[PDB]
């Protein structure tokens, strides 16, 4: 759900 | 003095630092700039306190020398108090970017799980930003040096008490006093990003953990390059305005979202980081 709800952070994160 | 594990560690900080961090602020462009009831009147209230301690004038040295420079308005009806907001917007997007760079190229960090590595970013954005801004802070003139931008506060009655009364202002000052090196910078930042008590984190044990190795670093990294009685309790000041950052962030956290209660201008980054749904 945070993932989720932070889909922004989570794209940089993964890169 | 250190352990060859302490000198890795502030090798590998050094590393993310020197990878992430636009010192002269080259690559930030395409920014804004400044163009050229009863429950309601009670938000504004709060609002207009919120910032009017907080005024910079802003200054732009073009490449031909040329230069710009914006005064803010003298808070009156309204509006015009939001006046650099968007500009601030950009620029703390573009530092907060630079800073989750920083974190994901720390190996400590990226071994956490997903979700906690996004609980301890929203947690400490601000701070980071907040400690690199301290590195481009002119305590002799009140100004932050961004490259080609400035960003100069503006003097009162008062002066230095004055200003002083802003726990943020104060803070940036008595960290410019201490002349930390970037070694002890970056380890601030470290041990403000791996704080176990970020309200969501998950793994609470491994995080304080690591907070606790990187604390020990600098702690220790001080006995090895200050051992002047001066600097007997340096480590203790730094972790004690750490902890005050901390409550600042909170602080500042708050008076964003009562800005955006009332005048919604975060951007898509900030409204993750700092929890506003938009
Ligand atoms: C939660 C988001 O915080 P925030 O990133 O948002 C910026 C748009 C934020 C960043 C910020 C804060 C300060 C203070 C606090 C030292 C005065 C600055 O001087 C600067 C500059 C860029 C000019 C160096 C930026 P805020 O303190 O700027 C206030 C004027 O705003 C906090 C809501």
């Amino acid at each position: 759900s945070l993932t989720e709800r932070h889909k922004i952070l989570h794209r940089l994160l993964q890169e | 003095g250190l352990t060859e594990e302490q000198r890795m560690m502030i090798r590998e900080l050094m590393d993310a630092q020197m990878k992430t961090f636009d010192t002269t602020f080259s690559h930030f462009k395409n920014f804004r700039l400044p163009g050229v009831s009863r429950e309601e009147a009670a938000k504004w209230s709060q609002v207009r306190k919120d910032l009017c301690s907080l005024k910079v004038s802003l200054q732009l040295r073009g490449e031909d020398g040329s230069v710009w420079n914006y005064k803010p308005p003298a808070d009156s009806g309204g509006k015009e108090i939001f006046s650099l907001l968007p500009h601030m917007a950009d620029m703390s997007t573009y530092m907060f970017k630079g800073i989750i760079s920083f974190a994901k190229v720390i190996s400590y960090f990226r071994d956490l799980p997903i979700e906690d590595q996004i609980s301890l970013l929203k947690g400490a954005a601000f701070e980071l930003c907040q400690l690199r801004f301290n590195t481009v802070f002119n305590a002799e003139t009140g100004t932050w040096e961004c490259g080609r931008l400035s960003y100069c506060l503006e003097d009162t009655a008062g002066g230095f008490q004055q200003l002083l009364l802003e726990p943020m202002l104060k803070f940036h000052y008595m960290l410019k006093k201490l002349q930390l090196h970037e070694e002890e910078y970056v380890l601030m930042q470290a041990i403000s990003l791996f704080s176990p008590d970020r309200p969501g984190v998950l793994q609470h044990r491994v995080v304080d953990q690591l907070q606790e190795q990187f604390a020990i670093t600098l702690k220790s990294y001080i006995e090895c390059n200050r051992p002047q009685p001066a600097h007997r309790f340096l480590f203790l000041k730094i972790m004690a305005m750490l902890t005050e950052l901390r409550s600042i962030n909170a602080q500042h956290t708050q008076r964003l979202l009562r800005i955006q209660d009332i005048h919604p201008f975060a951007t898509p980054l900030m409204q993750e980081l700092f929890g506003i749904t938009g």
